[PDB]
């Protein structure tokens, strides 16, 4: 009754995006009209309520549409992709990747940790969002790598699907074992 | 898991009437009914509660206690019992905003509060109260602050003088209201609180299994004890 | 009736209003000034006595305006009309001295009667000839209609009762 | 009703205005007056954009619509794609080739709903152009439409942005006549 | 003709982008509001359209009403949470859109848009926000602000009291319906040039509310003497003395024409014409003398000051029947009426306020009977609506209802039969 | 009821058909063997 009523009233890398507007479209006018009957096309959240769901999906089409005049990484439809792309555009260029030719996301968020100092430290809080970063694919640096953290970027929360690692130096302050059983990791997708 | 039968309660009943330990030397009947009418509560608890699952030992004690206190003076409104359930569950729609409380609130515990003061009408004048005497909510809505979030005391007086509700049970749920507001993770710990100040302290303990399978389970009724995945209670039974 | 009986509320079934609201005695007075014995009248007669708003009488035949005539000369009864002026003085000297006023052609009455009829011993009785009038929702309002103009059926009674009242005059 | 004289009469009115906007304009930009080039699309154009408001006028939205459409199914003189009517085109003075009516023309939070406060829009716009044109050669147009339409809006906010004329409002009924519209006179003029 | 919801979208966009300034809290809603009122108005006007009832034409005039209304109310207001914007919003579209209609039938149908838009495009607001009935009046508070019938009740009884022994010692049934009226009429009192139409059944209360809330505003009632020997020629005179009292004494008056009033087709013009504005031979002398008398207390400038007055110290409350033949082409006759008054139809009395009238008029007599038993047909009855076991004095009063009742369909039948009305 | 009444037939306006079908003493045994003391049963009963 209710419940749909309202629903309603809120419906190597132009490769990619031609691929995430079309699908999305479909997708738009696939539950567009679904629904005006009655009366997961992509990855998200097991458990995770249909407002919310909704409130994003909405977020996300939007998304899309800044996309078409021309980054919101966990917020893509396909964000595996998106990178694998990248991959080859960053090398269609210049050319393992490394944080900070390159390209640059937002949307992302801390898990375990805040960025103080250019480097991971410690604190009360669970997740912390991070505004904008730049990564860039190297083949050079990864030397001193025994004295940085690697931090897993995960899709989201759940921390099951793996889109890319990336290190990063921390507080050395801490022992890398305190570190490691902190489990900071990077999630690419947070809700509000 | 949870398949209760009205057998199973009768027989609770049954006890309540005869088997009642806590009812035992006196005889008088306006004296009697006294016990009656608050061990049904604590006898189903005792034989449910067996069935299970820790994380719903106080979900199920929570629908006891609510169900206790109606038609007394401390009886839960429904409008608060209702915030409970579905308080907020719209935040994501929340376009109204509290300016006057920028320097003190966040944006989602802004919202949260418009819900309050707009479901519940105890908490209708809660924005002001903030408002007036900042200091008091000061912690309570802080970041990184040692030291349990408080509620206010001067809170905890002015609204229960608003409404014609001076109890203290009545006051203990309404806590857990701003909790599930503003510190979901100390939902349990009131909510278990709210309950012991209905029953005792004692009412949400953890049984020897001696007796039951022995003077207090009728032969024509098996005993399952479903576990676990890895957790095997075929031990348990051997043992016996 | 049928309400009142759906509903547990007690009446008489051989209820009779004008025999409830008039002594048999009465009514005999009333057919002795010309009232046409036909329970049509009868019942008419009824409300011209026990009228809440005033009445205003549909009696195209004339048969009405005679009776009202004679039961009330008693009380000096006068027959004006919205005609001639000769008319509003009549209106004031009966709302001053008490009488009875019946007044003909209520075809166009002055709305100047409207506190009057919306308000001691002083009454009027509005009339029309017209049997095929129509009158406002105003008036329909401000009044207690009184119809007169006669039924095939009230036609059947006057008659028995005339012919019986002649034929058979010793039982009369 | 449609009569021959009343619609070219409002046309006539227009293609004149429009050949005085030349007449004003270089009277301004004396400096590099029109060019031939010019006087000509712009004139031209004014001619077709003349048609539409000079007969359409009179005619519902939707009919006024199709009737645009009509005349750029059959203009020769460069129109916009037949994929906006005409009718929500204009005819700049300088480019001198159509335009957007779009592409025309705040409140105060107290004088918001206020009578005398207009917003304007694609209507109020081309509305003034149109009414320009006949209120400059003293027509006595009329502005016909159902109660709330706008009309006694359009019409006291164009005389509004025309410091030359007073206006004074009247309002007809079953029995206005001569002499009442006369008295009305004697109170604002001078024999 | 009328811009298009686009259009429209845009030029109240605007005026609520600004009106939503008074509210910092709630800025994410203007463009909400926008949407809100130009969906309500167009489903409104399609809906209801003139070949169902002449009046039922609308236009962009209600967008700005609607706006101005909004404009007004915020400004009395130590703010105002969404649930505020969103009654005060349903609550004008009630006065705009729904007062004027005739059947029961419409205004339900009012009823559910109004909810169904306010959920459209005011998503998160508590449904609280609509609780029926909506009411307001500035007449138990500081300044303007929602009121519940009862309260309100209490009050109007208390007022009441005293416009007994003072004016008219009429006793007032407060039904429902009567609330209603009695704030609505309020409202227009409480306005400049503020004129009512009160079209509905005789003697169902236009008059003698009327007068209560002429009487609340400090306004005196006036109103032509007609009778059967009154000329075109006796009007002018009481039209002289009662614009008269309104300019020059600059007494506030509530003027109560009726329709039997106008007893010549030259009588409607006369008022149509005052009906707007404010406003010859000898007379024009004190007609001006008056005004400097008082202008004390340039010649053309003295006679706006009093024409200036008369527009906002007098009222004019037009009742109309819609029944006499001197209704519909009334319109068509004196256009400024139904199109410059504040239109609140009374129509007839609702069963609910038969059951009151017949109630608390019976109240004093004994209909007590400790014998009755109330029949299965009539506990049944009382469920659709009253004691839990009806009582013997329901039976009574609510029969008292029914047989009104059947006394208005045995006339549909006598019409579609004998002709007789 | 409502039927009945309106088509004038004649009824106990409060009749109990479990009364109207059984004696009080065959009741007390009913529930003497168990059968639960609610209105609902004692109907059930007689359907028995
Ligand atoms: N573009 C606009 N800007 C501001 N208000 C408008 C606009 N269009 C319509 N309106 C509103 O619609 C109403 C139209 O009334 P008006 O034109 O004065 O009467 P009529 O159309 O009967 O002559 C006005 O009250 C005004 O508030
Ligand atoms: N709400 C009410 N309760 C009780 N009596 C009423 C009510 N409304 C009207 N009446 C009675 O009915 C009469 C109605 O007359 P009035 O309202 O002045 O005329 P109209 O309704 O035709 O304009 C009054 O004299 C009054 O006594």
């Amino acid at each position: 009754s209710s419940s749909s009523e309202d629903k309603g009233k809120a419906k190597p890398l132009f490769r990619c995006f031609e691929r995430e507007i079309s699908t999305g479209g479909k997708l738009v006018k696939k539950i567009t009209n679904d629904l005006a009957n009655l009366l997961k096309w992509y990855s998200v959240p097991e458990t995770i309520s249909l407002s919310v769901w909704i409130s994003d999906f909405s977020k996300r089409m939007q998304q899309l549409s800044e996309i078409s005049e021309s980054v919101w990484l966990g917020g893509l439809l396909n964000p595996e992709a998106y990178i694998t792309a990248t991959r080859q555009s960053a090398s269609q260029l210049n050319g393992r990747l490394h944080a900070s030719a390159s390209f640059n996301v937002k949307g992302m968020a801390l898990e375990g940790a805040v960025w103080n100092n250019d480097q991971l430290t410690p604190t009360d809080i669970l997740s912390t969002p991070i505004s904008i970063a730049t990564l860039t694919w190297k083949d050079p640096i990864f030397n001193n790598s025994s004295s940085k953290l690697s931090v897993p970027v995960y899709l989201n929360e759940t921390r099951s699907e793996l889109l890319f690692s990336i290190d990063l130096p921390y507080d050395q302050s801490t022992s890398k074992q305190n570190w490691y059983q902190r489990s900071v990791s990077i999630s690419s997708w947070k809700s509000d | 898991l949870y398949q209760f039968s009205l057998r199973a309660f009768l027989d609770i009943f049954y006890n309540l009437l005869n088997n009642n330990p806590n009812l035992v030397d006196k005889k008088d009947p306006n004296e009697r009914l006294v016990y009656l009418s608050k061990d049904i509560f604590s006898m189903t608890f005792n034989r449910v509660t067996r069935t299970l699952l820790n994380d719903d030992k106080l979900t199920f004690a929570l629908q006891l206690t609510i169900i206790s206190v109606k038609g007394t003076s401390n009886e839960i409104e429904e409008s608060e019992w209702d915030f409970l359930l579905k308080g907020g569950d719209n935040l994501t729609s929340i376009k109204e905003t509290i300016p006057q409380l920028d320097s003190l609130l966040s944006t989602t515990q802004q919202k949260w509060l418009i819900c309050l003061r707009q479901q519940v009408p105890s908490f209708s004048k809660l924005v002001d109260h903030i408002q007036q005497n900042s200091s008091d909510w000061k912690q309570f809505f802080g970041k990184d602050q040692v030291g349990e979030p408080i509620i206010p005391e001067s809170w905890i007086v002015a609204q229960a003088q608003l409404s014609n509700q001076q109890s203290t049970i009545v006051s203990n749920f309404r806590k857990i209201l701003l909790m599930k507001a503003f510190h979901s993770d100390r939902v349990l710990q009131y909510s278990h609180s709210f309950v012991c100040s209905v029953f005792g302290e004692d009412f949400l303990n953890t049984l020897d299994m001696a007796n039951i399978v022995e003077k207090e389970v009728k032969s024509s009724s098996p005993l399952l004890l479903c576990s676990v995945p890895g957790y095997d209670a075929s031990s348990k039974v051997d043992d016996l | 009736m049928i309400r009142l009986d759906s509903v547990g509320i007690k009446f008489k079934s051989d209820l009779s209003v004008p025999s409830f609201l008039s002594k048999p005695e009465e009514r005999l007075n009333w057919h002795a000034n010309s009232l046409p014995s036909d329970e049509l009248c009868i019942e008419n007669a009824i409300m011209l006595k026990r009228f809440n708003r005033y009445p205003l009488v549909i009696d195209p035949s004339g048969q009405a305006m005679e009776f009202l005539m004679n039961q009330y000369a008693d009380k000096k009864i006068t027959k004006t009309s919205f005609l001639d002026s000769s008319f509003m003085k009549n209106l004031e000297s009966a709302l001053r001295f008490g009488c009875p006023l019946l007044v003909q052609d209520v075809e166009n009455i002055d709305p100047v009667l409207n506190p009057v009829l919306n308000k001691p011993s002083f009454m009027i009785f509005l009339f029309t000839r017209d049997p095929t009038a129509h009158f406002t929702p105003d008036l329909c309002s401000r009044v207690t209609f009184v119809n007169f103009t006669v039924t095939p059926s009230s036609l059947q009674s006057q008659c028995l009762h005339e012919a019986l009242k002649t034929e058979r005059p010793d039982t009369h | 009703d449609f009569t021959r004289l009343r619609v070219l009469n409002s046309f006539f009115s227009l293609m004149n205005r429009s050949i005085v906007n030349v007449i004003e304009y270089n009277q301004l930009h004396s400096d590099f007056p029109m060019s031939p080039e010019n006087q000509s699309n712009y004139i031209t154009n004014r001619l077709l954009y003349s048609l539409m408001w000079g007969l359409g006028g009179s005619m519902g939205l939707v009919e006024r619509e199709n009737f645009s459409k009509f005349i750029q199914t059959i203009a020769i003189t460069p129109v916009p794609a037949n994929t906006i009517p005409l009718l929500d085109y204009s005819v700049s003075i300088d480019d001198a080739n159509w335009s957007l009516w779009k592409n025309k023309v705040e409140v105060e939070t107290h004088k918001v709903a206020s009578p005398d406060v207009v917003i304007p829009t694609v209507d109020t716009t081309r509305h003034v152009d149109v009414l320009h044109a006949w209120l400059s050669e003293h027509r006595p147009l009329i502005l016909c439409g159902p109660p709330g339409s706008g009309k006694t809006m359009t019409l006291t906010s164009t005389l509004r942005a025309f410091p030359d004329f007073e206006v004074v409002s009247l309002n007809f009924s079953s029995a206005t006549t001569p002499e009442l519209l006369l008295k009305t006179f004697d109170h604002h003029c001078e024999y | 003709d009328f811009p298009s919801t686009s259009s429209l979208t845009q030029i109240y966009g605007t005026f609520n982008r600004a009106l939503m300034k008074l509210l910092p809290n709630l800025r994410s809603f203007a463009d909400n509001l926008t949407d809100a009122m130009v969906e309500f108005y167009s489903e409104s006007q399609k809906r209801f359209t003139p070949d169902i009832q002449a009046h039922y034409i609308y236009s962009p005039r209600e967008l700005s009403r609607w706006d101005r209304a909004l404009l007004e109310a915020i400004q009395t207001m130590d703010g105002c949470t969404l649930e505020g914007l969103v009654r005060l919003w349903a609550h004008e579209a009630l006065r705009l859109f729904q007062d004027r209609l005739v059947e029961t039938e419409e205004k339900e149908w009012t009823d559910k848009k109004i909810d169904e838009v306010a959920l459209k495009h005011f998503p998160s607001v508590n449904l609280d926000a609509l609780k029926r009935p909506i009411l307001y009046s500035n007449w138990l508070t500081k300044d303007y602000q929602p009121v519940n019938r009862s309260d309100l009740r209490e009050y109007v009884k208390a007022r009441l009291k005293v416009f007994y022994e003072e004016e008219l010692d009429v006793p007032l049934v407060l039904f429902n319906e009567v609330l209603d009226h009695i704030l609505r009429i309020d409202r227009v009192f409480r306005q400049p040039q503020g004129h009512a139409l009160l079209i509905g059944v005789s003697g169902g209360g236009k008059s003698v509310l009327s007068r209560f809330v002429a009487w609340m505003n400090g306004l005196s009632i006036y109103t032509i003497k007609v009778n059967n020997n009154y000329k075109s020629s006796d009007f002018d005179d009481d039209l002289r003395m009662l614009l008269k009292r309104a300019g020059c004494k600059e007494e506030k008056i509530c003027f109560i024409f009726d329709e039997s009033n106008v007893l010549e087709s030259s009588f409607l013009e006369r008022m149509n014409t005052l009906l707007a504005g404010g406003e010859e031979g000898e007379e024009f002398t004190a007609l001006m003398h008056a005004c400097k008398e008082t202008a004390q207390r340039s010649e053309e400038e003295l006679y706006k000051y009093f024409t200036s007055q008369v527009r906002r110290n007098l009222h004019v409350v037009f009742t109309m029947n819609p029944a006499s033949p001197d209704f519909h082409n009334r319109s068509a006759t004196s256009p400024a009426l139904f199109n410059r008054c504040v239109l609140d139809w009374f129509g007839e009395w609702s069963p609910e306020a038969l059951f009151q009238v017949g109630s608390e008029f019976t109240r004093n007599l004994d209909l007590e009977n400790p014998q009755y038993i109330a029949p299965p047909v009539f506990i049944q009855e009382a469920e659709i609506m009253m004691a839990i076991p009806p009582s013997h004095r329901d039976a009574v009063v609510s029969s008292l209802v029914y047989i009104h009742q059947t006394i208005g369909e045995a006339n549909i039948r006598l019409l579609k039969r004998q002709g007789r009305q």
